[PDB]
């Protein structure tokens, strides 16, 4: 009747349930999703996942890595990936300014590496939280 | 008769200010605001 | 004084009949899915 | 054809054609609008639907463009749709090859420059009243802000913005009536129906663009 | 005289020209609009509600090359 | 005289020119199209209906210039 | 006599020539518009409220060819 | 005379202006046709039932410019 | 005399010349725009204010071709 | 007079433009016909069949300034 | 006389050369600026301080071409 | 007189305009064989039977305008 | 004379003509300095320092045909 | 007289024009010959056995504009 | 007399032509070294010490251009 | 006479125009023939071979450009 | 007279149009050096001494121009 | 008389064209060998000992042309 859609971690599936509109982020920046999509392959961004099925739209961050489409069939391969609600909703931006004084600690490449990629990690992990 | 003769910038321009602005309280009145 | 000849308004009737017709159609599509959802 | 008109005297020569296609709308306007405000509804009966849906359009056109105070800018931008709209669907639409006035053609309010201008200063002084009010008396959105010698880019950024905005839509609505015109001293009306749906699509968008264009003028000054 | 052969070269060259513009346009426009239906068929009515939509602006530009065209040769006020 | 030599010189940049917008329009329109049903062929009638209503348009962009080259030749109102 | 005979080619030509940029950007503004609601058809409300207002911009720029094209016919102010 | 000389460039400007629009048009849409039968040799009939009616309005674009080259030399009204 | 003749040439020229670099350019600059919007269309607001302001700019140089061409026919110096 | 040599310089143009639209086309086409080919070894009797018919519908668009420029010279009604 | 004649249609050059140039640049700029403005909304205070900046170099293009077209209309010292 | 003149030109455009269309088709054509045999090197019997059948259809199209150049010189029946 | 009339096209050429090389270098320069702004918003200053001096020498290049343009005219040797 | 200098001027435009079309196509047969030889350096002689036989095509191509380039001067019918 | 009316067109031609190789030329260069900032930026001291120094030999090109059509005006042996 | 005069010409345009499809065809042969070095380098001597063999093919079409334009100065039949 | 007319006129066509191949040459060779310093900085004295050798090459197409304009002013045999 | 100045315009035309299709080809040529340096400097010798070798086929492609131009001004067998 749709796509199906699999959001798979590294030791744990999210999603296998059948929806009708998921609107991904990525490294352009953002791709909507219908059913009868031809088959691609991208990259996804360290961002939210947006995801609208029957009555309730809700949104699952993920943090990055490969989306490919096919006949129907959406899986998402994430190296971590937290539901939206299931993230406390002010808990995140405690997380969040953790990091963002982190970063101005910050010297050296590797942790203005280690900073920047966490902290883009935990500012995607609030925008969930009020989504 | 004559010809064309367009680009006229005759007191039309007045007229139809003041019309058009007759138009925005008006419409005002009875549309936007009620 | 009017200029009666059927090299004008004879176009200008099909255009508007198609129009009017699917006007009305849109109109009833658009304006009763507004009127459902405030009543929702 | 025939791209001239007849003048009338009251001291000075201004457009019979313009004002008497103009006073059309002007009563198909106010004549239409408030039969459906005499006695309102809580739920909108048939009629009000569409008044409304058209109120409701204004104001996203007026808040995506301004910010958070559309709200008084509604019944302005209000009208430079719909007396644009109603003017361009007025001379596709109502049959006036019919009625012949002795010296000129009736289609449009817009088919004078002498329109279009006045619109076109209309909404010139809107973001100048916009931009005079808001920010200081001293110094506008004119003063030279990223580098000092933008001014004759600026300065000539003003003539364009009234000028570009009146023949944009003095040509189209021209242009329409004119295939309209032509093409039926060549052939009768079951032809040009197609090309005139092509206008007629076309005669309403143009409207569209300048409200959307004007209020993008009032958000500028307003910054 | 020289009129009636200069108004009727312009009539070759407004329509000619006008043309050119549209046939490149309406190329990448629906062609990156039947590949777009192909891509997610379930968006067709949307896209023949987009593309027909913006062919008849660049079809318009072609009628203003056509009724030129058809004024000098017909209703053409210099003879 | 020089009225008829002019108008048929026309005549041939009405149509000469007419050709090529649309030539080069109408290729890549169907060039996208035809990758499109390789892509999904369960997607033909969603293609084959907006190819052939988007190559029309293109088409009329043509016989406008056909029309107005054999108005020069025909219906000509200056001989 | 040469007055009326060179603005009747120019009238041509300001048509013609205009006509040339907004084919070719009416077409490119249309195609990468149709290919972003191939890719996200929610958004389509979104584009249209921009692509219609891409286009007339460049409608505005090809009908400044035809107010100079309709005053050198019709409001020729040197014939 | 010059009638008869006038008339027979326009039938060489015709023909030849023609062939450049297509002959450059139909190469993309068969290009990318049979670029298509090498990624699904399965969906050949759907390709040549596409590229055959593709190809004939091209083919018309330039058939176009035959009408008037033969309206010029041999249904020559002028001459 | 030849002035007038040679004043309305340059009208049809400044127009047509000045419409083609802001057609082919609105056309890349709107059209990457829409597909900015299908890409993030939580920043469709953002991109409307980049376009319209950026577009007044093409627009600008197509205008000043529409302020000398008037200026040769209308504030006409030499006739 | 000017009827042949007219005839003789427009029989040079036909032939020669013709070959442009067509030798572009059928280059685009049939390079990747082969490339396509290198892909799917085992389509190549789809490929053969769908090339050599739109090649030849290539070769009809040069084939028309032939028979043009041929009647230009040989078949010449005009001399 | 051919003073004026020819310093009237220069001017009518040097306003229409100008716009092909900046026209197509300011295209390309604005239209990379807004698709970066997709990739990263938060630095749109970036963006737009450099898109505004470098339009107007290529505004500066085309107004050394009308500084030219206004001098040889009213302040030409030829006349 | 001016006719054998008239021919003498026109033999050297008929050749040198016909080998512009098919130099640039031939390359892409060929450029694109060599290209496949290094993706594949086994298909090259495909390929080479595929690449000189249709760099024949390309030299036919200049061998039509060299039919052309050498009836002006040699079977001229005009001179 | 003949002298004021060549001066003075040749002013339309050296300006109108300097104006077209730039604004399309001009456009790829700014263009991907925004993106590059878009990149790594980190080194705004790094590429506004080289973006600004790279304008520069661009915009030196219409302003060497600004100064022929205005030697022409104003500071003309052979007048 | 005239036959002698229109024979030599076609002589330089035969060659001249000929040469244009091989020179961009020799350039990307052979661009993609060596580029496919650095992705499979086995294949050297499947490559040089179909980039010469097919630079030989479009050596043809330019041998055929320099036997009427020839034919003008040397072996000339008309002087 | 004819003489200074031939240069000072050749003056025109010369920086005006000068103008569009070097500045489509320096607009990549400028293009890729910004965009190349961004990919690294502590290459900056490298980049700018690659692009200042190829900047001055576009640069220099146009100068030829220009050293030129100062010659033809000021230093002009033939007037 | 007008024979020298309109040899003389050509022996210009042969030249000039031959050396333009050569150079923008060495050009594309000669760097992909340098990326396929920096590709793999154990095949130098197998690109050195391809390209010095294609570029001498690429130098044919010139020497053969020079051949005639020569021989319109040197062995002039018609002088 | 006519001889010092005509030469002075070349010498803005010869530095002129000399500028133009080179201008676009060295604008793509620097522009992917620049591009080749921002992935590996460690090579650019390889790279400014590839790339400034070869633009001596480019500088030395263009001042054969120079070459041959100032051979039409300063040494000039025929006058 | 014209002899000498029809020569002396084919001297700038030898040179202004030779030069334009060498600049595109020899900076694809260095943009590409500067890349190439890029990916692997190892191969130092192996491209500037290939780049060199094959600039120097792009220096004989408007040597040539400036053979004819030096033969049209200096060794000039017709004056």
């Amino acid at each position: 009747m749709t796509l199906n859609l699999c959001v798979l971690t590294p030791n744990r599936s999210i999603w296998n349930s059948e929806v009708k509109e998921i609107i991904l982020s990525t490294n352009s920046g953002q791709i909507g999703v219908l059913p009868n999509h031809a088959p691609t392959a991208t990259a996804v961004d360290i961002g939210i996942l947006r995801i609208r099925l029957n009555d309730q739209w809700l949104t699952l961050a993920l943090m990055g890595g490969f989306a490919r489409i096919g006949n129907n069939e959406i899986t998402i391969l994430v190296n971590d990936a937290e539901r939206g609600s299931d993230i406390d909703p002010q808990e995140a931006q405690q997380t969040l300014e953790i990091a963002e004084a982190n970063l101005r600690k910050a010297e050296g490449k590797r942790q203005k590496i280690e900073a920047n990629l966490a902290l883009r990690r935990a500012r995607t992990r609030v925008e969930a939280s009020n989504t | 008769i004559e010809k064309a003769s367009l680009f006229d910038f005759n007191l039309t321009l007045p007229i139809i200010m003041a019309e058009f602005l007759f138009l925005m309280f008006a419409l005002d009145k009875i549309y936007y605001t009620p | 004084n009017t200029d009666i000849l059927a090299t004008n308004l004879i176009n200008l009737s099909v255009v508007l009949g198609v129009l009017i017709f699917f006007g009305k159609g849109v109109l009833s599509d658009l304006l009763d899915n507004r009127k459902q959802r405030i009543l929702n | 054809v025939g791209q001239h008109f007849y003048w009338q005297i009251g001291g000075f020569q201004i457009h019979g054609q313009v004002l008497i296609t103009s006073w059309v709308v002007i009563a198909i306007l106010l004549g239409s609008a408030a039969i459906a405000v005499r006695s309102p509804q809580t739920i909108p009966t048939g009629g009000q639907n569409f008044f409304e849906y058209v109120l409701e359009f204004i104001r996203d056109v007026s808040k995506t463009q301004i910010g958070e105070e559309y709200r008084p800018w509604v019944p302005f931008i209000g009208t430079m749709f719909l007396f644009i709209f109603v003017s361009n669907w007025s001379g596709a639409l109502l049959p006036w090859k019919i009625i012949q006035l002795p010296h000129g053609e009736l289609a449009a309010p817009t088919n004078d420059i002498n329109t279009t201008v006045a619109l076109a200063l209309l909404t010139s002084v809107a973001y100048f009243y916009a931009g005079l009010t808001k920010k200081g008396l001293g110094y506008f959105g004119k003063y030279i802000q990223p580098t000092p010698i933008l001014l004759p880019i600026n300065i000539l950024e003003d003539f364009t913005k009234p000028l570009s905005l009146s023949f944009r839509l003095f040509g189209n609505i021209l242009a329409d009536e004119l295939v309209v015109v032509v093409l039926v001293s060549l052939v009768p009306l079951v032809v040009p129906i197609p090309v005139m749906f092509l206008g007629l699509f076309t005669s309403g968008i143009q409207a569209l663009i300048f409200a959307t264009l004007a209020a993008a003028y009032i958000g500028e000054s307003l910054e | 005289p020289l009129i009636a052969a200069a108004s009727v070269i312009a009539a070759g060259l407004a329509v000619g020209l006008a043309s050119i513009g549209p046939g490149v346009g309406q190329g990448t426009a629906a062609g990156q609009a039947v590949e777009g239906i192909a891509r997610q068929p379930e968006a067709e009515g949307k896209i023949r509600g987009t593309l027909l939509l913006s062919l008849a602006f660049m079809e318009a530009l072609t009628i203003y090359g056509l009724v030129v065209a058809l004024a000098l040769l017909f209703a053409n006020p210099f003879v």
